[PDB]
């Protein structure tokens, strides 16, 4: 449905900290829908469903 | 478009002939699968030897 948010993760969960003001650069963005139905739709497409 | 692509692909399988394609296929192999592996290996040492 939705509810987005932004989650923090580290694998060594130790060290270092972050200070106040900085700026996390590493970053990650989920796949996206529209583009995987696009794949589906086009993966499906091209097989043969005679030969099938 | 998804939903047609995906009934076009239906429609040409068949549950009578795949059901019965995959029945003689499980039972031609069902419980002969490291028997006939082991099989293939006794044949190439029978060939090794008789060649």
């Amino acid at each position: 449905v939705g509810e987005q948010f932004i989650d923090l993760t580290s694998d060594s969960g130790g060290g270092a900290y972050f200070q106040p003001g900085d700026t996390i650069t590493k970053a990650t963005v989920p796949a996206e829908v529209g583009p995987a139905l696009d794949a589906a739709e086009k993966g499906l497409a091209v097989l043969p469903k005679e030969k099938i | 478009t998804l939903f047609e692509t995906i009934t076009a692909i239906s429609e040409q399988v068949d549950p009578i002939k795949l059901n019965e394609t995959l029945t003689a296929a499980a039972q031609a192999l069902d419980g002969l699968g490291d028997k006939f592996g082991r099989s293939i290996v006794d044949g190439n040492a029978i060939l090794a030897d008789v060649n």
